[PDB]
């Protein structure tokens, strides 16, 4: 009957959650989703460089 | 009719809460999504994008573009101090504001490095050599170049490559530190000094000028979201 | 060697020989429209030897007592060529650009430029009830100059041109969150930007509404002593990348 | 600049009062109320048309569009009795209006 | 969500520079502390959960607040729906320059007893109607008014001491995202308005009393607030320095980059 | 929060005087403070503003070469200096605070000014 069964945010365990409304803008919020990509604003340059070395040759 | 029991906390608007609510148009068909650029995820990509930070905070130079340069010379002695500001990136009225200080002023908490990068906008003949410390506290703030040589630093030799990176470690007792101004998670100082002179050839000006950026690391971290305290309100905007 | 570089577009051609790298966009290149993100039903016109072509502005004087310049972007090449006319028969258009500042000095002068390029940068009154005219905003492939003082609230419609608060309300130094580029004397000598196509809808019209604004500002302001040449001009050139137009209608 | 045209009211205590002042042209509900009691202490009422400041009584109330507007008290008290001045705030300069004392009837 | 552990180092003499870059290109240094001194191996069990997007802005804001009376003429309630009249909402928003949202939105109304004259005042319990119009539909100008029959308008009706209301509204846009910030105008001809006044067609919320007034007045006060759910944001802004003014636009009185200390090197 | 004004002051025709207003409970350098004249027998009358981060001072037309506004950011205080002064010149001085967009929410008590002989 649906039963979607998750984890719980916890430091160094199992909740349930049904939804009842046929509407998708009607659930709960996402609070779990978890996705970095700082690459587009700290290195948007068309040649990379490398650390280690010199940047300009 | 099935038996139940209400509990404490019923009827309640905690403004924090995550729970399902009826939808007012149902059927709705909202519009397709599109591919912009710039997608943000984490408010941490914002605040490791560097900044410049102003530093001449001298009470006539916050309302124009002075603030942000730092003024260096040719000298007679040696061994002079640059700037010296304390590490309180939410606090400190120097750090205050960047791109960094104002997604801490959101939050309570912060744990991380933090990055300090430094640009020479002076001639192409002009030389010099720098030391950027950075010195944890217990005792005061270094006031010879002899006691800033103790702690962390790095010695800058000015060239082609213009720019320099002091990276300011992670030194606490705790895991966390506070973002207020607190005595008892108080980080340390962030000094320059001169470690030989700036040399500059004939029909050159002999003074140039500094640009400071600042930034964090990839073990950057914050916790426990509050209200800044930089916006205010009497009336309504209308 | 990592300093020079070489932009062919059309039958203009820049050559660098000493430069940074080139920042490209938030890592995406300008591309044609889709068709699962199009919305409109005709076919668009894609000239693409025409239009797509460096399309230089007016040259600015760089002094000691210099605040900054801006331009807003699909406005200044209003007049250029067909790219003009191409914006004023059709109704809907999009348009990625390439722009290359370009500013050279010798090894005894000294200086520091911020050539960054905002998107939907609107900018502020003097007077506080009021908003600014057209002519105030923009002007076609000349610069709008700001000031390092105030501009005063009886003045009704006029821009707020504080440079330090950069027009917007903002801090000056937090601009490093846009696709930026910095122009030292010392190192640099020109920047070069790749900027994709950024809105909320798939074509939008280019006459009412800017969605891009280039802003210069020097930070270090520039210096040199006697005998040097005091004359230092700066010049931005800018070519449009992937345009097409739907809509065509009378010539407005 | 805009003429704000507004000079001494009589009503006894429970009544209705309605004071109110003319611009000169158009000011588009920009229009803010103050109070100066007789020891001389300013202080803001409505900062709208109609938008009571906070701390002030439910005895007050604005209305008006345009040029014509007013001010309303529903049910006098000896503290309401001051001088009440209009003031817009659409161009430059800022202009208040004249004055309007509050007494008691007989 | 785990952020990036520290490794160890040894003395190097090389000819890598990484503290050495070039600043000037328009890039940030990826350099970490272990490759500028010694250090030692920690494993970091700090997580980046609490700065994310959705947990940033899905927290409930008070974005109106408006005033009604039992027995009086003129007294119902209206409210064009913007985000830009309170100072903490309008500055989080504006960090960046598109969003896409569904709402949610719950509403606290309270009620005060006016002086009246009547002996032995004596009231049940109140009834509210809070009224959606959307841009085109016909308003009410009454309290007793043919318009609040509501066959299509969406109304919730709410009575004292419960719980308070609640609803939710999915992304109901035109384009592909909700505008903060517009740099253009209406006409065509360039003239008129300009910036986000051109863009805000969201309709109006109106408010009144359902019950009719027996023997006392009633002044009732409801309070709006709004909470993002399921958030999308592009293109990153710097916050706002200057103090806000006006609703429709941007305009400002200048200020300081930040406040002033004695000198150079006072800590 | 409250603005608290100096003394009343008595001068003669000719001299000058020089009035202040001390703010305290709020940031002195984020609002502009608006300074505001009563002749005891008709309305208010605007006079002009300075914003005390950029030392920017703007007057009325009419005020324009008498007034003088300075202000310093340390002991939190906006100065008001009146220069030639005539019979015209007797009246009631404000200080106000400026709100959000035209409002003045906090106003000082007022000093008397007064020329005689
Ligand atoms: C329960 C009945 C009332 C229903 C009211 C529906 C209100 C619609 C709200 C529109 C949200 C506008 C958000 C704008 C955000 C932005 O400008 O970035």
């Amino acid at each position: 009957m649906g039963a979607q069964v998750s984890t719980q945010k916890t430091g160094a365990i199992h909740y349930t959650n049904i939804n009842y409304y046929k509407d998708a803008a009607s659930n709960s919020a996402n609070r779990q989703d978890f996705t970095q990509d700082p690459g587009k604003f700290t290195e948007p340059v068309k040649d990379i460089m490398v650390k280690t070395m010199p940047a300009l040759n | 009719g099935l038996p139940v029991m209400t509990t404490p906390g019923s009827t309640q608007f905690l403004t924090s809460d995550d729970f399902q609510s009826p939808s007012a148009m149902p059927q709705f068909d909202v519009t397709p999504e599109m591919q912009i650029p710039g997608r943000v995820n984490n408010l941490m990509e914002i605040a490791e994008v560097d900044s410049v930070v102003p530093v001449n905070n001298t009470e006539d130079n916050v309302s124009s573009l002075k603030a942000y340069q730092i003024p260096v010379q040719s000298n007679s002695d040696n061994g002079k101090q640059v700037f010296g500001f304390p590490l309180q990136p939410g606090a400190n009225n120097v750090l205050n504001r960047t791109l960094l200080g104002e997604i801490l002023n959101y939050y309570t908490h912060w744990s991380g490095s933090i990055k300090l990068t430094f640009m020479f906008c002076g001639s192409a003949m002009a030389t010099g050599k720098f030391l950027l410390a950075y010195s944890p506290p217990g005792a005061g703030v270094p006031k010879n170049r002899k006691d800033a040589m103790l702690g962390t630093h790095v010695i800058w030799d000015v060239g082609l490559q213009s720019s320099c990176v002091l990276c300011v470690p992670w030194i606490s007792q705790t895991h966390y530190r506070y973002v207020v101004e607190d005595e008892y998670t108080a980080a340390g100082y962030v000094t320059c000094w001169y470690q030989t002179n700036i040399v500059v050839p004939a029909d050159v000006q002999s003074s140039c000028d500094i640009l400071c950026f600042v930034s964090a690391c990839n073990d950057f971290s914050v916790r426990m979201l509050k209200d800044t305290p930089f916006i205010r309100q009497d009336t309504f905007y209308q | 060697s990592d300093r020079v570089r070489s932009i062919t577009l059309g039958n203009s051609t820049i050559t660098t020989q000493e430069c940074a790298n080139v920042v490209v966009g938030y890592g995406v290149w300008p591309e044609y429209l889709k068709d699962n993100e199009a919305t409109a039903e005709d076919q668009p016109t894609q000239p693409d030897v025409a239009t797509c072509r460096f399309y230089t502005l007016e040259s600015v004087q760089w002094m000691k007592n210099s605040a900054g310049w801006w331009w807003k972007l699909p406005d200044a090449l209003s007049q250029m060529g067909l790219f003009g006319q191409n914006m004023q028969y059709h109704y809907l258009g999009r348009t990625g650009y390439t722009i290359h500042v370009q500013c050279n000095a010798s090894k005894f002068h000294q200086g520091c430029l911020l050539v960054v390029c905002v998107p939907e940068a609107e900018m502020g009154c003097s007077n506080l009830n009021n908003t600014p005219e057209f002519s105030e905003l923009s002007g076609g492939d000349s610069a709008r100059m700001f000031t390092d003082t105030q501009v005063g609230e009886s003045n009704a419609k006029k821009v707020q041109t504080a440079v330090w608060n950069a027009g917007m309300g903002v801090g000056v130094g937090n601009l490093t969150i846009f696709p930026h580029q910095w122009i030292n004397l010392r190192t640099n000598n020109s920047a070069t930007l790749v900027m994709p196509y950024i809105n909320s809808v798939p074509m939008d019209n280019m006459f009412r509404h800017n969605n891009l604004t280039l802003m210069i500002i020097p930070f270090v302001p520039l210096n040199y002593s006697e005998g040097s040449s005091p004359y230092v001009p700066i010049t931005v050139t800018i070519a449009p990348m992937c345009a097409e137009y739907n809509g065509l209608r009378l010539a407005s | 600049d805009i003429q704000m045209t507004q000079s001494s009211l009589s009503a006894s205590l429970g009544d209705r009062v309605t004071i109110s002042c003319r611009a000169s042209q158009d000011i588009s509900n920009y229009l803010n109320w103050y109070q100066q009691k007789p020891d001389g202490s300013v202080k803001l009422l409505i900062y709208y048309t109609s938008t009571l400041h906070s701390g002030v009584p439910s005895r007050f109330s604005g209305s008006g569009s345009g040029t014509d507007y007013s001010l309303t008290i529903n049910s006098l008290e000896q503290e309401d009795i001051a001088t009440y001045f209009c003031q817009q705030g659409n161009t430059f300069p800022f202009t208040f209006g004249g004055g309007t004392k509050l007494e008691i009837r007989r | 969500a785990r952020v990036a552990d520290t490794i160890s180092s040894r003395p190097t003499n090389s000819e890598s520079i990484p503290a050495l870059t070039a600043a000037e290109t328009g890039h940030t240094s990826q350099v970490v502390p272990s490759d500028t001194m010694q250090t030692r191996h920690v494993k970091n069990y700090h997580s980046r959960s609490e700065s994310s997007i959705e947990n940033f802005l899905c927290r409930s804001a008070c974005v109106y607040y408006a005033t009604y009376t039992n027995n009086s003429k003129k007294g119902f309630a209206e409210w064009v729906i913007n985000t830009r009249q309170v100072a903490q909402l309008r500055r989080k928003l504006e960090l960046f320059t598109y969003l896409r949202f569904d709402l949610e939105l719950t509403f606290v109304i309270t009620s005060a007893q006016q002086p009246s004259t009547a002996s032995s005042v004596d009231a049940p319990v109140q009834t509210h109607q809070i009224m959606y119009v959307p841009p085109g539909g016909p308003v009410p100008t009454k309290v007793k008014d043919y318009a609040w029959q509501t066959s299509t308008n969406p109304s919730v009706f709410w009575t004292e001491g419960n719980a308070p209301p609640r609803m939710s509204i999915p992304f109901i846009s035109i384009g592909n995202a909700y505008s903060c910030f517009y740099d253009g105008w209406t006409q065509f001809s360039r003239n008129g308005v300009y910036g986000i006044n051109t863009l805000n067609n969201m309709g109006t919320l109106y408010m009144r009393h359902v019950n009719e007034a027996g023997q006392g007045p009633i002044k009732s006060t409801v309070r709006i607030y709004f909470k993002p759910k399921h958030v999308k944001a592009w293109v990153p802004r710097p916050p706002r320095l200057c103090q806000y003014e006006k609703q429709k636009n941007v305009n400002f009185s200048p200020i300081g980059v930040t406040t002033s200390r004695t000198d150079i090197i006072t800590t | 929060v409250q603005l608290q004004q100096s003394a009343a002051e008595l001068a003669r025709p000719g001299a000058s005087v020089k009035m202040s207003c001390k703010a305290s409970g709020y940031t002195f350098t984020t609002y502009t403070m608006h300074w505001v004249k009563q002749r005891p027998g008709q309305g208010l009358e605007w006079i002009g503003y300075i914003n005390p981060s950029s030392r920017y001072t703007e007057y009325n037309q009419k005020f324009k070469d008498k007034t003088t506004l300075t202000a310093d950011k340390s002991s939190s205080t906006a100065y008001m200096q009146l220069s030639s002064l005539t019979f015209e010149d007797s009246a009631v001085y404000y200080c106000a605070r400026r709100s959000e967009a035209d409002r003045f929410v906090y106003w000082g008590q007022g000093t008397l000014v007064t020329v005689s002989a």
